[PDB]
């Protein structure tokens, strides 16, 4: 039925893979031992587990993911931990060499290498499934284990299954702060790989979610345990109709079918609300207008972009938790006439209901409180193309004399690639710039 | 068209009252009754209004699409027209009755 | 003998459905377990209709569940009487529609329609003689509209003799359910006006408004449209479920209200819509029902009817009062909104009064008319899509599955021929 398989490169990808299961196993009743030892006070677990776990003869949980790294120290870091009697070691491909920010070598000369056991590994998890809709990948577009690596795998699982679903999950480079100094010299090769085989990615940064934190959830010092508890609630959000029911379930394919306009704008803007603390969870009236309202906001999107500077082309709504019709609709009947929103000429409407019986829960030791209801947007607009302009113009500018760039000529590969990114790039933006003008 | 068959006249009215109207003068609701039961003086009473109306254009100035400036008229017109529309049917419930009479 | 096969396709179209015969078994006294517990009289004689007879007397229901998605046979079954169908009628597939109704027509649409025809056959067969075939589904979606047109289609070129109505949901600007909508909504209307025999239109916005301003409830959901949508389709067939003095039939009700084949739209509604305070004071009486079936604010239309003139009329009463006040109230009625009906045409109102009252109410009646309101629709339709089809967007994912771009053009055509002719028939003059 409904299963999926997900992937996890590098760091980043790894570390979300492990807060993703986590959230499961909590949400679930999962215990971390791997079975159900709970035989004097039951607390759940009495539902369909089978979309990512498995079910065996002895009652045992198997996770279904892929947790490859090209650096073993991660998987040391994971593997010395409590809940390393979940999964198997076999899952968690170790590595001589790594990448560490470099494309280069990670994708000719470190991740040409690994190849077939992953593959063997891959082939093996999907027989062990009967029901695949789609992929989730993770990785990142700075890591140069999440750039190279995840490349070259996706060019192959492309070519090996057209009919599968190809989604994608990484972290974009932040204008303003950033980490390294070669995450663009990775992130304009990635771009193209992403763009012409792959069907859908998701562009999010950290900069929007340490503002987010500081605004509402009011921390001064934020962790990264905080950015994952954030990414796990809105896959959770997003693959909800899956591993539970509702009033309109909304499966992969619904929503990925209507969230691509055309192949070559599949950039959608995502949303979750409410991002709010303990204290800003209790004084605090929430109903569904006012969360909607919010979700068009600037200010809680996790991508620094002014909607009010272009227009939305398609609109994809989920919730999740006790929602009531009235509300949606009273919601869309106050934003269809708002002037501040803008759209096209052409699209009156377009959207979807996706109401969901469970309501999401809470873990001991975080910052979520207990909320009635959640809301995920998923919007596709024009306005977010000034990331990829300012990419294209740092690029440019480092490029113009060939920074730190004889290095990759001695790994070996083609300097015209460069030169290709930037074209293919730059076509993008005078389509998206096409599609955002009007008549 | 001016067929006795009253669908004729109901296309000649529809058309007939926003004219009534760009003067202001007010198309009424007995004066269609005197029209279609020919009761005297009625409709005669609102044409002659008309025909004084035509002679005030043509006393001093503009014409009635010039006259305009004078007043703000089609600021509720709008609705009017269709008020009036809905009131020829409105007229329709006691006046087309015994015309719909031959044809039921 | 004469019995109703029933059809289900679309999720929506299954929840209705589902809906509709707990409606039926409650009302005809049946318990969730199997068995008969009624205590009426013409609830055993006419019962096989919907039902079979089999040992035990433990009648089973007669509807088969099309879908792609085994997500919804488990939401129905674990219901209170998800337990007395048939799983056989369960025919689910493996792979959503995506809401696509091209990929669900031409993929999900060959090797899974074998077992539907078989099953529909095998069905056909057991009985002796049959009237029509019932099809409850939705537009909004690959799941009703995908295959819904395809297995009329289908029946229609097997058994031609045979009354096919269905109850489709239109959709609304307003609110909206898909992005591709407007695409699978005209994809869908050429089939329904080519290949089907009559169509009543849905609508859930209105039914909502309907709901808020008048019922006034507290937290209106699907369940509340679900239930409504079931009495509507009792009310419906009532006329032949449970026989008064003057009874009626589908193709009688089709011929009669069905001016021309291209023109088979109606327009459902019920009547004793009232709020929970207002039950214990009201007046039950005919002119009451009258004005509560010809007033726009009961009807669940997202349109309004005094934009043109009614065609087709038929007032179906099921309670005992009288016949006279029905005869006079259309008398007067057409005496005084003579300019709502085509004059050309007199007596445009039927009279039908079942003499059985329904359960649990003692006064129902419903409404079942073609008036001149959904040419809006279909002209907002018809400018959505050439606005969507004139840059072709969201058109790669149909081009991908292999059908072309021509069945858009021709069916554009066709829809500005039928609007043409709606509207030119709209304004129905006497003569020159």
């Amino acid at each position: 039925m409904r299963e999926c398989i997900s992937i996890h490169v590098g760091q980043a990808g790894v570390q979300i893979g492990n807060a993703c299961w986590e959230l499961y196993c909590l949400e679930h009743g999962i215990q971390p031992d791997g079975q159900m030892p709970s035989d004097k006070t039951i607390g759940g677990g009495d539902d369909s587990f089978n979309t990512f776990f498995s079910e065996t003869g002895a009652g045992k949980h198997v996770p279904r993911a892929v947790f490859v790294d090209l650096e073993p120290t991660v998987v040391d870091e994971v593997r010395t931990g409590t809940y390393r009697q979940l999964f198997h070691p076999e899952q968690l491909i170790t590595g001589k060499e790594d990448a560490a920010n470099n494309y280069a070598r990670g994708h000719y000369t470190i991740g040409k290498e690994i190849v077939d056991l992953v593959l063997d590994r891959i082939r093996k998890l999907a027989d062990l499934c009967t029901g695949l809709q789609g992929f989730l990948i993770f990785h990142s577009f700075g890591g140069g284990t999440g750039s190279g690596f995840a490349s070259l795998l996706m060019e192959r699982l492309s070519v090996d299954y057209g009919k599968k679903s190809k989604l994608e999950f990484a972290i974009y480079p932040a204008p303003q702060v950033s980490t390294a100094v070669v995450e663009p010299y990775n992130s304009i090769l990635t771009t193209h790989t992403t763009l012409e085989h792959s069907d859908c990615a998701f562009m999010v940064d950290n900069e929007a979610i340490y503002d987010i934190c500081r605004r509402n959830l009011d921390i001064e010092r934020p962790t990264y345990t905080n950015l994952n508890r954030l990414i796990g609630q809105i896959v959770s959000s997003i693959t909800a109709s899956l591993r539970f029911d509702g009033a309109l379930n909304v499966d992969l394919t619904e929503f990925q079918t209507n969230l691509v306009p055309y192949p070559r704008i599949h950039f959608p803007l995502a949303t979750y609300a409410p991002v709010i603390s303990a204290e800003k969870a209790y004084h605090e009236q929430l109903s569904v207008a006012e969360i909607t309202n919010a979700c068009f906001e600037p200010a809680n999107q996790m991508v620094k972009c002014d909607p009010r500077h272009g227009k939305y082309m398609a609109c994809c709504m989920l919730y999740r938790g006790d929602v009531v019709p009235k509300d949606v609709n009273a919601a869309i009947a106050t934003i269809k006439t708002k002037r501040t929103i803008q759209f096209v000429d052409w699209c009156p409407t377009g959207f979807k209901v996706g109401i969901n019986y469970q309501p999401p829960t809470v873990v001991p030791g975080g910052d979520l409180a207990k909320v009635q209801r959640a809301v995920c947007m998923l919007s596709n607009t024009t306005a977010i193309a000034e990331a990829w302009a300012r990419l294209d113009h740092k690029f440019d500018l480092m490029y113009a004399k060939r920074a730190f760039v004889h290095w990759y000529v001695g790994e070996g590969m083609e300097e015209g690639e460069f030169s290709e990114a930037r074209e293919d790039l730059a076509a993008l933006e005078k389509d998206y710039e096409e599609v955002g003008v009007d008549s | 068209s001016e067929s006795r068959g009253s669908t004729a006249k109901l296309n000649n009215f529809s058309r007939l009252q926003p004219t009534l109207h760009l003067l202001g003068l007010q198309f009424d609701q007995n004066v269609a009754q005197s029209i279609i039961t020919e009761k005297p003086g009625a409709a005669t009473k609102l044409l002659y209004q008309l025909y004084i109306a035509l002679q005030k254009k043509k006393k001093t100035g503009l014409t009635g699409l010039e006259i305009q400036t004078m007043q703000p008229q089609t600021n509720l017109r709008l609705q009017t027209l269709k008020s009036e529309a809905f009131r020829e049917q409105r007229l329709n419930r006691r006046r087309q009755n015994e015309i719909m009479a031959k044809i039921q | 003998m004469r019995e109703i096969v029933h059809l289900q396709a679309g999720q929506c179209g299954n929840q209705i459905g589902a809906k509709f015969w707990e409606v039926i078994s409650d009302e005809h006294g049946i318990d969730p377990t199997g068995t008969y517990h009624g205590d009426s009289d013409l609830q055993l004689e006419r019962i096989n209709v919907y039902y079979n007879e089999a040992t035990g007397g433990k009648y089973v229901p007669r509807a088969v569940l099309v879908d792609l998605e085994p997500g919804t046979m488990d939401s129905v079954r674990s219901g209170p009487f998800g337990q007395i169908f048939r799983p056989d009628n369960f025919v689910f597939g493996q792979s959503g529609a995506g809401n696509n109704w091209a990929k669900g027509h031409y993929t999900e649409g060959a090797e899974l329609v074998d077992s539907v025809l078989d099953v529909v056959r095998k069905e056909a067969e057991s009985c002796d003689c049959l009237q029509g075939f019932q099809l409850t589904h939705s537009l909004g979606g690959g799941t009703g509209s995908g295959m819904g047109t395809l297995l009329i289609s289908k029946i229609r070129e097997e058994y031609p003799d045979r009354i096919m109505n269905t109850f489709s949901v239109v959709p609304s600007p307003k609110v909206s359910d898909t992005v591709v909508e407007p695409y699978n909504a005209t994809l869908s209307v050429h089939q329904l006006v080519e290949n089907t025999d009559e169509t009543y239109c849905i609508d859930n916005e209105a039914l909502y408004d309907i709901c808020f301003r008048t019922l006034k409830l507290t937290t209106p959901t699907y369940g509340d449209l679900n239930h409504l949508v079931s009495a509507t389709m009792s009310g419906v067939t009532t006329c032949l479920r449970f026989p008064g003095q003057l009874n009626a039939d589908l193709r009688k009700l089709a011929v009669n209200m069905v001016p021309f084949p291209r023109l088979h739209f109606f327009m459902p509604g019920f009547a004793p819509l009232t709020s929970r305070g207002s039950q214990q004071y009201r007046a039950l009486t005919v002119p009451e029902l009258t004005q509560q079936m010809f007033d726009a604010k009961n009807m669940m239309a997202a349109c309004d009817p005094r934009h043109g003139r009614y065609l087709t009329v038929a007032a179906v009463f099921r309670g005992r009062m009288s016949m006279k006040e029905v005869d006079e109230q259309m008398l007067n009625v057409q005496n005084k909104n003579s300019s709502y009906f085509v004059e050309w045409i007199p007596n445009n109102v039927k009279t039908a009064v079942c003499d059985i009252p329904p359960r649990g109410l003692k006064m129902s009646a419903t409404f079942i008319g073609n008036s001149t309101a959904i040419q809006e629709l279909f002209k907002r339709i018809s400018e959505q899509f050439t606005a969507m089809f004139r840059r072709k967007a969201f058109l790669h994912w149909y081009t991908g599955e292999g059908m072309d771009e021509m069945e858009f053009t021709e069916a554009e055509s066709n829809m500005n021929d039928l609007v043409s002719e709606y509207q030119q028939y709209q304004d129905a003059t006497a003569e020159e």
